[PDB]
RNA sequence: AACGAGACUCUGGCAUGCUAACUAGUUACGCGACCCCCGAGCGGUCGGCGUCCCCCAACUUCUUAGAGGGACAAGUGGCGU
RNA sequence: AGCGUGUGCCUACCCUACGCCGGCAGGCGCGGGUAACCCGUUGAACCCCAUUCGUGAUGGGGAUCGGGGAUUGCAAUUAUUCCCCAUGAACGAGGAAUUCCCAGUAAGUGCGGGUCAUAAGCUUGCGUUGAUUAAGUCCCUGCCCUUUGUACACACCGCCCG
C-alpha cells in the first residue's frame, strides 16, 4: 500500500519547468501535467489556462469530461 | 503562493492549510458542509482559496463568527442545540463542548432508569430496529455436549 | 534490487520465486534474486500424478524453488516448472539464496551513506567491489561471501580497491556476530 | 529448426467434434499448391470460402 | 460529392488491410462509411450478419459494458470520437489505420480446447479472430483507467497505439503471446 | 373410430382504401390581436413566431374504433426411396 | 413517456388546478371532476450542456446515535410516517460453492395498481436507454422411444452375507 504527494501551488523549480517543457509535447492534457510535474488536477486546469491567455499553446478540443491542448502551429 | 503556514490550530484541533477553505473547516466537531458554507457566507470570505491563504485577522473573524451564530443572524432553525433542556437556550456546540453534551444526555436517561437510558447501559438497539439477524459481535457457538 | 551479476536468468537451472496469482492456465509469479520480474507457472507443470487439490501444492506469498524451461530475452517473458525439481536442488537452492540475502543485507545497510536519494547508489555498490569479488568465481561456484570470509582473516581483499568505512565494518560484522561461537569440536 | 507460416482456404465443412460440441472439423486446400488438401479442427465459426492460418502445415488430425 | 463521407473528420479512402485473411471480416470503405458509429440495425437476427458491421460501432458497442455502464451509448461515441483525436497528435497518422493494425496485431491464430488440466491445439477462425482483438483491446483500456487520473479517452488511444506496432506494454499483446505459446504445448 | 397435439380465443406489426366525430385534430382563410425587422423590400399587401382568439370554412393525414383486406412454404434455384 | 386510478351504495374516507402565509414538512381560502370533458399538452428518471474536487476510506459510502418541528389517529414510549442541524462504521470487487438468461431480449432507469385512518427495501403491470456471445452438443444433471439382464414389485433411498 502507498501514497502519492502532489503539490497544491508551484515554487520556482517546477514553474520555470512549466515554461520551458512547452514545445516539447504534441499532447498537452491536465492528467499528463499532473503525473509528470507531480501536481494536483486541479492546479493543471489552472495553470493550462493561463498558457493559453499567454498564446503559447493551441486549444484542439473543449469538452465537460476532456480538454486537449497542443504546441503553437510547428514542428 | 508566499511558503506561508500550511498546518493551522483553530479550536483545540489541528486544520490541513491545504484544502479549500470551505471543506478544512469541517475537522471541527459540530460543524458539517452545510453550515461550514453559511458562516464563511457571513464572514465575508472568497470560497475559491486554499485554508493556508487566510491572513490571521480572517481565521479570528471565522471563529468569532463560529462561537456566536445568532449575533451575526445565522437562523434559530439551523442550530444543533435547541430549547436545551436545563436553561431553555439555542445555540451550537462544537469541539470537546459536544463531548460533553451527549455525555450529560445519557446520564439524564440513566438516573430515572427510563426504557432508553437502560437499553443504552445493556449495550443494546436504542431505536425501533429488531435484534435477531443483525448487529452480530461475538463468536460462532457449537451444539456439542 | 538484482543479487547478480546478469539481467535475466539463464535456462533449465533452478530460482527462488513468491507467487502472487492463480488463473485458468497457470500461476503468476515475481523471482526473487531478481529485482521482482514476472514469470508464471503452468498448471500441466505442478505434478506427475493426478492433483486432489491445488491449493496444498501452491498458495499466496509462500516461497518456491523452481527451473526456467524458457526464456525470450526481448520481450522478458519467462516460464517456470515444479515437476522438474530434486530435494536436493531445492537445498542447493535455499543456500544460494541465504549467501546472497546475507551479501544483500550488508550492501542494503552500507549504501545508507553519502546523499542515498536513489537506487543509482545500490547499483554503484554492488559493482566494482562486490561484483569483481564473485565474478571471477561462478563456474567454481563461489560467492561474495567467500570473498567477505577472506576480508575477515585479512583485510588485504579490501585494501585492494576504492573502500567505505561502513563497507569494512557492516561486512565483518554480519560474520563475526555468527562466526564468534568457534567452539570446540 | 524454424518453419514459414501457410495459409489454406476452406473447402467443406464435415461437422462438429469435442465433448460439447465445440469444434468444427473442416477441409482445406493450401494457396501455393492447388492439389494439396488436408482435415483440420477449427474453434471459432466457420463458413465455405475462409482462410486459416497454419502455424504446422505437417500436423494433420481425427476426430480429436 | 456523396460518394466520400468523411466520418465528421477522417477519410477512409487511404485505409489498407495488410492480412488476406480478415479483409472479409474488417468492415470499412465503400458501401460501410457512415457520418456516427451510431445505427438501430438488426444484426442479432442470423449467423454471419454481424460481419455487416462498421468496425467503428463494433468497438463501441464493445465499450458500453461493466455493469453501470449498460446501455449507455451516447457517452461511448464521445469515448471513441475523442480518442481518435488523440491519435492524431501523437502519431500524426490516420485514426483508422491505426485501429485496423491494432485488430490486425491482436487477434490469435492457434489456441487450445479442453478436454479433461488437459488440452489439445486447434485453429482459429478469422470471424473468431476479430471477436477477440475487440474484447482484448477494450479489456486493456478498461483495467488502466480504474485508480489514475487518466481518463479512459487517453487509455484507449494508448493501448491502440501500442498494439498498432507490437510493443507487448500493451494488454491485448501479452494475453495473444501466452495464448499461442500455451497451445504450442499441447501439440 | 375416440381424447391429447394442431385448429380455436385474446394480443403485436401493415391500409393517404371504407364508415365519421364542438368529450378528437389538421389545414386554410373572412379574418382579428401582440412581438421582431432578421426578409426581395418599410414600420406593408407579402416575411418570421403561437396550446393568442372567433368560423354560421373545408376535411380526416396525425387520435379513437367498427367492417372488410393480407401470408399460403404461394414464386425462382438446389437437395430428397 | 406509456399502462392506470378518482367523491365507498352497511361501511362515511376520493383525485386536485389557482391565490395567499412559512427554509422545510405543512396551513388557510376558493373552484373543477361520477370523468376522450377536471387534476392533464400527465413539463418522469437515467441521458444531454457548463462548473467545482484530484487517487486521499477523499467532496466515495451513509450504518449508528443527540436535540428540535409538523401531519394521521380514540391512543405513537419498545422510537407510525415526514422535515431540519449534528455524528460519520464496515466496505478497495469478495474462499470452497452456486442462480437466471438468446433480441427491443439481459442489464440500467423511473412511474401506476394491490394492501392503505397513517405507509415499500415486496409483488403485479407500463414505458424509456439498449449490448457482448450462439445458431451447437450429449460431456455433467434430467426427459422420450426401442432392444437387453435381474434374486427388485414397500419397486436401487430395493434386496441381501459372515
Amino acid at each position: 500500500r502507498d501514497k502519492l504527494n502532489n503539490l497544491v501551488l508551484f515554487d520556482k523549480a517546477t514553474y520555470d519547468k512549466l515554461c520551458k517543457e512547452v514545445p516539447n509535447y504534441k499532447l498537452i492534457t491536465p492528467a499528463v501535467v499532473s503525473e509528470r510535474l507531480k501536481i494536483r488536477g486541479s492546479l493543471a486546469r489552472a495553470a493550462l489556462q493561463e498558457l493559453l491567455s499567454k498564446g503559447l499553446i493551441k486549444l484542439v478540443s473543449k469538452h465537460r469530461a476532456q480538454v486537449i491542448y497542443t504546441r503553437n502551429t510547428k514542428g | 503562493p508566499e511558503k506561508f503556514q500550511h498546518i493551522l490550530r483553530v479550536l483545540n484541533t489541528n486544520i490541513d492549510g491545504r484544502r479549500k477553505i470551505a471543506f478544512a473547516i469541517t475537522a471541527i466537531k459540530g460543524v458539517g458542509r452545510r453550515y461550514a458554507h453559511v458562516v464563511l457566507r457571513k464572514a465575508d470570505i472568497d470560497l475559491t482559496k486554499r485554508a493556508g491563504e487566510l491572513t490571521e485577522d480572517e481565521v479570528e473573524r471565522v471563529i468569532t463568527i463560529m462561537q456566536n451564530p445568532r449575533q451575526y443572524k445565522i437562523p434559530d432553525w439551523f442550530l444543533n442545540r435547541q430549547k436545551d433542556v436545563k436553561d431553555g437556550k439555542y445555540s451550537q456546540v462544537l469541539a470537546n463542548g459536544l463531548d460533553n453534551k451527549l455525555r450529560e444526555d445519557l446520564e439524564r436517561l440513566k438516573k430515572i432508569r427510563a426504557h432508553r437510558g437502560l437499553r443504552h447501559f445493556w449495550g443494546l438497539r436504542v431505536r425501533g430496529q429488531h435484534t435477531k439477524t443483525t448487529g452480530r459481535r461475538g463468536r460462532t457457538v457449537g451444539v456439542s455436549k | 534490487c538484482r543479487f547478480y551479476q546478469h539481467k535475466f536468468p539463464e535456462v533449465e537451472d533452478v530460482v527462488m520465486v513468491n507467487v502472487r496469482s492463480i488463473a485458468e492456465m497457470g500461476a503468476y509469479v515475481s523471482l526473487l534474486e531478481y529485482n521482482n520480474i514476472e514469470g508464471m507457472i503452468l498448471l500441466s507443470e505442478l505434478s506427475r500424478r493426478r492433483i486432489r487439490s491445488i491449493n496444498k501444492l501452491i498458495r499466496i506469498g509462500r516461497n518456491e524453488c523452481v527451473v526456467v524451461i524458457r526464456v525470450d530475452k526481448e520481450k522478458g517473458y519467462i516460464d517456470l516448472s515444479k515437476r522438474r525439481v530434486s530435494p536436493e536442488e531445492a537445498i542447493k537452492c535455499e543456500d544460494k539464496f541465504t549467501k546472497s540475502k546475507t551479501v544483500y543485507s550488508i550492501l542494503r545497510h552500507v549504501a545508507e551513506v553519502l546523499e542515498y536519494t536513489k537506487d543509482e547508489q545500490l547499483e554503484s555498490l554492488f559493482q566494482r567491489t562486490a561484483w569483481v569479488f564473485d565474478d571471477k568465481y561462478k563456474r567454481p561456484g563461489y560467492g561474495a561471501y567467500d570473498a567477505f570470509k577472506h576480508a575477515v582473516s585479512d583485510p588485504s581483499i579490501l585494501d585492494s580497491l576504492d573502500l567505505n568505512e561502513d563497507e569494512r565494518e557492516v561486512l565483518i560484522n554480519n560474520i563475526n556476530r555468527r562466526l564468534t561461537p568457534q567452539a570446540v569440536k | 529448426r524454424v518453419q514459414p507460416i501457410k495459409l489454406a482456404r476452406v473447402t467443406k465443412v464435415l461437422g462438429r467434434t469435442g465433448s460439447q460440441g465445440q469444434c468444427t472439423q473442416v477441409r482445406v486446400e493450401f494457396m501455393d499448391d492447388t492439389s494439396r488438401s488436408i482435415i483440420r479442427n477449427v474453434k471459432g465459426p466457420v463458413r465455405e470460402g475462409d482462410v486459416l492460418t497454419l502455424l504446422e502445415s505437417e500436423r494433420e488430425a481425427r476426430r480429436l | 460529392t456523396p460518394d466520400i463521407k468523411l466520418f465528421g473528420k477522417w477519410s477512409t479512402d487511404d485505409v489498407q488491410i495488410n492480412d488476406i485473411s480478415l479483409q472479409d471480416y474488417i468492415a470499412v470503405k465503400e458501401k460501410y462509411a457512415k457520418y456516427l458509429p451510431h445505427s438501430a440495425g438488426r444484426y442479432a437476427a442470423k449467423r454471419f450478419r454481424k460481419a455487416q458491421c462498421p468496425i467503428v460501432e463494433r468497438l463501441t458497442n464493445s465499450m458500453m459494458m461493466h455493469g453501470r455502464n449498460n446501455g449507455k451509448k451516447l457517452m461511448t461515441v464521445r469515448i471513441v470520437k475523442h480518442a481518435f483525436e488523440i491519435i492524431h497528435l501523437l502519431t500524426g497518422e490516420n485514426p483508422l489505420q491505426v485501429l485496423v493494425n491494432a485488430i490486425i496485431n491482436s487477434g490469435p491464430r492457434e489456441d487450445s480446447t479442453r478436454i479433461g488440466v488437459r488440452r489439445q491445439a486447434v485453429d482459429v477462425s478469422p470471424l473468431r479472430r476479430v471477436n477477440q482483438a475487440i474484447w482484448l483491446l477494450c479489456t486493456g483500456a478498461r483495467e488502466a483507467a480504474f485508480r489514475n487520473i487518466k481518463t479512459i479517452a487517453e487509455c484507449l488511444a494508448d493501448e491502440l497505439i501500442n498494439a498498432a506496432k507490437g510493443s507487448s506494454n500493451s494488454y491485448a499483446i501479452k494475453k495473444k503471446d501466452e495464448l499461442e505459446r500455451v497451445a504450442k504445448s499441447n501439440r
